[PDB]
């Protein structure tokens, strides 16, 4: 007598939201917000450099913890909490700009400045910088006066960038513990260091005085930098208190830089990283970490957003 | 949904129907039987999987760090960055909520729609040999055996064959 | 709308109908009468109020000042901030315009849809006892008094009761 | 003979926009963009501090207008146009960063530095800073030489943050009217002040010279600051021209900071503020002020966006 | 689309129909003929052009330079700016993709809908004088000449005129 | 016997994307992403200033290449790659902030400072700045000592802004080639320049030393600036090494600033510019240049997004 039409159903369905309604039950649904973290840096197939105790900015100056990173090469650069940029207490002027440059550099290649010195000492070391006895930043030279209290002769040194890419140049200003200890090292009088590239003009007068003991030492070194263009020249006029660059750094290509406290893992591949590991997902959204970097799903505040993949569930 | 079939004039679904999304449940002299309509099921599945492929997609846009979790950046620039990121979070959280709601509304209307299309296809096949019950069933006025039911399901049913007998039984 | 009922085959609405959104206006031997269909009205109202609750919502995201109205911030950082805020304004102004247009299109189609669902429900009730005028009216071929009209409105109307007499009046 | 179906209508409807059409008339519609401002700061149920004549940065240093705000506590902090951060003419280095810190501090709690002085004066005042006669910033000490033209002995003072949260430290450099008046106050020679915390290195040499008369005075004081971490130490090496911190500030918790020129009102509650008052609304958008803060509807350029809540209106 | 007419129960379109979007192709004693329905065509065209005018619009929001192509800005502020711009690009690229997909789905359903509305209008005109084939054609049971076909197209067709003869030919 | 209903179609259609499907063919479609560039700056109906060899910042100081731009007026300002801000080697402190101000200034109007000098020279020139023989920045005055090695008397000069709008003030600090050549020009001793407006406090000590030869010259001039409010006064206390402003600049109104390397064209109108020319389009999106400025379609990554304007194409 009759033929009936109908559709499939479950007794119990999956709740979703629509334009009109909260929590309507459908036959099937799928998650659109990723919550699964891999607690590891997934670096399969990527030239990876884990800096460990070496600070990223330390790769340009060369404290002992960074001796194996002076000319590194990488697609992925991992900074660690224990990493330190310095041996002898100090810090970088404009530090985070330089980090951002180095994170995406693809690593660094180093080259001799060609500076030659006459009338001054050039081998100043310290107990903070340890390589079987006292040492100093590998890429730098602590310039001094020939003898104690002696005059530091006003000096001019120049470096032309003869290569096709920008040269990262770094120099340091030493701030000694006393007004006396500045005079001991570089002689009396107020000392002046100046720097000039086509698109750069700045000057540096020191400031002796007592800072608290870091690494057992109350002295500080300021570090500065500029990017010297192809064919441009940079001149260092200095009367003392100067940490001279021995080498110049050039950037190799491209890379991605991350900060993390989890282990490296060459068994999983991923392009979305945060400090707690890797987000591996094809979902368009993620609720794991808003500061995730690389190629990531978009961060959203919602924990979950289910997308209906079936009809409305209408049980008997 | 908008087409009034699912959770509309069809009172409920069949938990027995594991074969497909839509189907027929006939009744006759030889007894009850149930079978799935492939074509309707496949049209809904394909449309829905095409939604999925659209949303499961690779953002090939790389973003880098602009602040620092170990060495806090200068506070002023840090607050501009946080404000900007929070503003962007607000935008995507909104986009994701609207996207899924809009898509879910459409999925439900689309499944409802396929049910309606199937229902109307059969009405047209059984031109004057059947009448419309109202609950999603067709009362057939001529004798239609299991062989005859398969003809309807497979789109081979000939209305002019059984017309006069069903016409007279009006 | 998409379903061709409102501002479609129904030529216009009734300003007399203050009782609900949709309804019936009968005509017979005992005279004209008008009454609202609760079920259809309620299905439209609920769907629409559910839209409203969705959009009337509390953004629990707090934002702070990043510039200063009494002491202008440094011009460079000030221009980055203004550019960013203007960019965000552009995004929300777009989102709000699209949201409301998209929602309004859907509301109009949805109301049109409920009208169609009600219309088709009644067609199915009056299986062979009525024919379809075309203006949104059903010409009933048997005698249907006020009592009989209420049976249609309340879903209790029995087609087999009045069939033969309406069938013969074809 | 017949039964008819139809729908309700008005003679005149509300115009809305759709994907397809501008100004289609519907039975009913509702507004989605808020335009109603309450011309008041709605602070019902909130610990509120209206700074009035006190500048926010003045709560850390303590000019007379800020004497009742030295240890305030708040959920909501209101800056006013008439507010001034200073008594003796001067300004803060990195001022807006510090404001942003203080706006969300939840207020401040003050603690003694423990600095003790020998060989110098410590009670320098002025006519600009008035508390029944001459005075000075309450939280600061104007350090001087014992007598006119006398040498200011190179000095070292240290403060360890022994507490669980960062300590906001502030000090000032005085720039006197003449080269003479610098020598009168702190003796001859070029004076140097230095500062050193784990993540901080900076130096300060003064600059005497004539600035225009503000508050009847041509002198200026620079104010500086850093956030000293738990257990870290900060050292002040100074040879003169120094305004010494007497107390250290600690942040209490959380707050929201606003700028406004309208009255406070404890009769209305609200979480969305701008300078002209409060936006109280559940609507998702607002066209009142793009710089509104707190928890606000999103600012949009459109004045109005009506959302249909009824069917299309089709009159007879 | 959702209404099952275009690429549904109508098997395909007519490449011969250059006169409008929709139309009639009759067959009778006097031979075949084809003509466009203005009203349906115009309702689809107007709705679609109204979409276009909505999207072809003048963003009167001016934006200025915040970085420099000849003299690179300070690297830190430069990276915040680039990050912000890239974030905004991501938002608009998403918005444009969704807008066009959402609009295209609706355009296709809307054209499908107008075809259905026209189809159902004609069904109602030919109340009991015709029956429904199933391929988008109406088999007319009384004699309907070219003059008679124009009456259907122009909405003047009188069903009660030809009723009994078509009714008997059932 | 029968009447049939149908729809139009082509044998071949236009592929578009929907929510459900990639590459569905429709009867007609239209492009929503603009790709057509006009390789010209379309400036019909706009007061336009093409700076050519003049740098934008040079309009305030006045090197020879900027002599015809000292009081310009514009709706649209075009910077060129060949443009230079300087004649005598130097650069601006906070340069890009000042550019952004000048780009939207609507041009500049200049006014005399009223500075009068006694006890010093005031006509210092150079070979770099050429106007038929040696010259100097038109709006500036190179202040010197009356004779070689002579003392530069500590000096105070003041300017009140008596007008209704902010006054852009600019001054320069000269850094000579030697420590000797500083003493030759302005006498011995360390020289100090200070500046003070209501919302401004800064100081400037020079730094002699050898920079590389630019324009054949190893000397540099630093340029500085502040915006002096209506009724506020600015004082210059200086002991030497000073380049004095002769005139003050005021902003005329509104403008739009662009950078470009293509020709100006008064035959086409447009409001959306990038360095390769003009985007003329009513489409909502563009894939030409993400750094386009003015009133532009939104930049998107997609090359093309077709919008269906016809039904689905179903051929025979
Ligand atoms: C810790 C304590 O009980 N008392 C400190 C005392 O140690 C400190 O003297 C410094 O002590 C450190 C190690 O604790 C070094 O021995 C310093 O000597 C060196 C150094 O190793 O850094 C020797 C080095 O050859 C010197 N090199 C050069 C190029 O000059 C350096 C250098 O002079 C300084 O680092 C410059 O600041 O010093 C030694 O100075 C004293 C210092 O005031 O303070 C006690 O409280
Ligand atoms: C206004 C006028 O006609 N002529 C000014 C003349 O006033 C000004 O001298 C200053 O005048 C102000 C009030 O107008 C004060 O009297 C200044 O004296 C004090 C001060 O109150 O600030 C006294 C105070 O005890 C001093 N304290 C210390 C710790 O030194 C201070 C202090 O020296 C200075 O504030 C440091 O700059 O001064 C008084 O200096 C003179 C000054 O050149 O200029 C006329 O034009
Ligand atoms: C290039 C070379 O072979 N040797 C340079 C030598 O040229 C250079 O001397 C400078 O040379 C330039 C042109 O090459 C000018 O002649 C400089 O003289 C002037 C100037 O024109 O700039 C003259 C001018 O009247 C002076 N004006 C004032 C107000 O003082 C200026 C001014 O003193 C300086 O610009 C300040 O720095 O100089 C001339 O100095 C020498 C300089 O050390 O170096 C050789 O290697
Ligand atoms: C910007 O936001 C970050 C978080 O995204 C803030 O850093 C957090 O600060 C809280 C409390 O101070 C700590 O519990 C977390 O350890 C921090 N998280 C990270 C990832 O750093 C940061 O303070 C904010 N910036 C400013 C200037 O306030
Ligand atoms: C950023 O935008 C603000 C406005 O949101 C600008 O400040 C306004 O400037 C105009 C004209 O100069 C004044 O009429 C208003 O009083 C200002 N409004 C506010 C709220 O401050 C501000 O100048 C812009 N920033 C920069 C650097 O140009
Ligand atoms: C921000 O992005 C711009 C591009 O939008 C970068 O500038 C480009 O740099 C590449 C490679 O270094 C050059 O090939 C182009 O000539 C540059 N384009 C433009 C328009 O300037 C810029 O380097 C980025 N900023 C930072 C700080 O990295
Ligand atoms: C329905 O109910 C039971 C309750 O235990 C639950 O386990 C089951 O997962 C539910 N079904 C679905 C599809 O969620
Ligand atoms: C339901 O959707 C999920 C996605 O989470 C999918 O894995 C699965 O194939 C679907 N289940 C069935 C029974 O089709
Ligand atoms: C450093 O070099 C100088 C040579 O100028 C030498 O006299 C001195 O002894 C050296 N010091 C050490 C530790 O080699
Ligand atoms: C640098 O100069 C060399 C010639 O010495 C030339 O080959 C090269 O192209 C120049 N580079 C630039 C950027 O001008
Ligand atoms: C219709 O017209 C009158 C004109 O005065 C107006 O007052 C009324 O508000 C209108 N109705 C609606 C619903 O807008
Ligand atoms: C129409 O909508 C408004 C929202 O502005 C609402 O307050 C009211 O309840 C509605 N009017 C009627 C008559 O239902
Ligand atoms: C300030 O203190 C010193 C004590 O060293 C004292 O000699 C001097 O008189 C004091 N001045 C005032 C006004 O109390
Ligand atoms: C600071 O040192 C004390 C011991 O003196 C210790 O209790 C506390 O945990 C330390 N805080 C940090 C942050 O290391
Ligand atoms: C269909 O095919 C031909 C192949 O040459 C092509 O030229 C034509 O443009 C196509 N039609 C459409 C509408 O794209
Ligand atoms: C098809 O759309 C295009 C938009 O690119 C338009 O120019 C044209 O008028 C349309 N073609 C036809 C035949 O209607
Ligand atoms: C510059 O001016 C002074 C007047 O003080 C004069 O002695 C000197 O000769 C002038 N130099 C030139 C080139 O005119
Ligand atoms: C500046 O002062 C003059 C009176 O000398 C006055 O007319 C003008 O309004 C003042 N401007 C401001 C901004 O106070």
């Amino acid at each position: 007598d009759k033929i009936c039409l109908g559709h499939h159903a479950l007794s119990n369905g999956t709740k979703v939201n629509t334009l009109t309604e909260r929590g309507v039950e459908v036959v099937n649904a799928t998650e659109t917000v990723e919550r699964t973290n891999i607690p590891r840096i997934c670096s399969k197939g990527k030239r990876t450099v884990d800096l460990g105790q070496c600070g990223l900015l330390g790769t340009i100056t060369g404290p002992p913890q960074c001796d194996q990173f002076l000319e590194f090469s990488a697609d992925l650069i991992i900074e660690r909490r224990e990493g330190s940029d310095v041996c002898y207490p100090g810090k970088f002027v404009n530090e985070e700009a330089l980090r951002q440059i180095l994170r995406e550099s693809g690593g660094i290649d180093k080259e001799a400045m060609g500076f030659t010195y006459s009338g001054i000492r050039t081998n100043g070391t310290t107990s903070a910088c340890r390589r079987s006895g006292s040492s100093f930043y590998a890429e730098m030279k602590w310039l001094l006066s020939n003898t104690d209290n002696a005059a530091f002769p006003q000096m001019t040194k120049s470096y032309k960038n003869t290569r096709k890419s920008p040269a990262l140049i770094v120099w340091g200003i030493h701030h000694s513990v006393s007004t006396a200890e500045q005079t001991k090292l570089y002689g009396s009088g107020n000392k002046l260091v100046t720097v000039g590239s086509s698109n750069y003009q700045q000057s540096f007068v020191p400031s002796p005085g007592a800072r608290p003991q870091v690494n057992g030492l109350s002295g500080r070194i300021d570090f500065h930098w500029l990017m010297l263009n192809p064919n441009d020249t940079v001149t260092f006029s200095f009367n003392g208190a100067f940490i001279a660059p021995d080498r110049a750094s050039f950037l190799r290509g491209k890379s991605m830089g991350i900060q993390s406290g989890v282990q490296v893992d060459a068994n999983c591949e991923g392009d979305c990283y945060h400090s707690g590991g890797t987000i591996i997902s094809n979902l368009p959204f993620q609720n794991i970490d808003s500061r995730a970097v690389g190629k990531c799903p978009r961060y959203v505040k919602q924990r979950s957003l289910l997308l209906a993949t079936g009809m409305k569930n209408v049980p008997e | 949904g908008l087409f009034g079939a699912i959770a509309g004039f069809i009172e409920n679904g069949w938990e027995g129907l594991i074969d497909g999304w839509y189907g027929f449940r006939h009744q006759n002299a030889q007894g009850e039987g149930t079978a799935a309509d492939y074509k309707s099921t496949q049209s809904a599945i394909d449309q829905i999987t095409g939604k999925l492929n659209r949303l499961i997609e690779k953002t090939n846009q790389q973003f880098e760090l602009i602040d620092n979790e170990f060495n806090e950046v200068e506070k002023q620039i840090g607050n501009v960055i946080n404000w900007t990121r929070d503003s962007i979070t607000e935008v995507w959280s909104y986009n994701a909520e609207l996207l899924v709601a809009m898509e879910n509304q459409h999925t439900i209307d689309l499944a409802d729609s396929e049910m309606d299309k199937l229902y109307e296809r059969v009405k047209r096949q059984l031109r004057e040999n059947a009448e419309e019950d109202g609950t999603g069933c067709f009362e057939i006025f001529h004798k239609c055996d299991d062989d005859c039911m398969a003809s309807i399901r497979n789109n081979t049913y000939d209305h002019s064959k059984y017309r006069e007998e069903a016409m007279q039984n009006r």
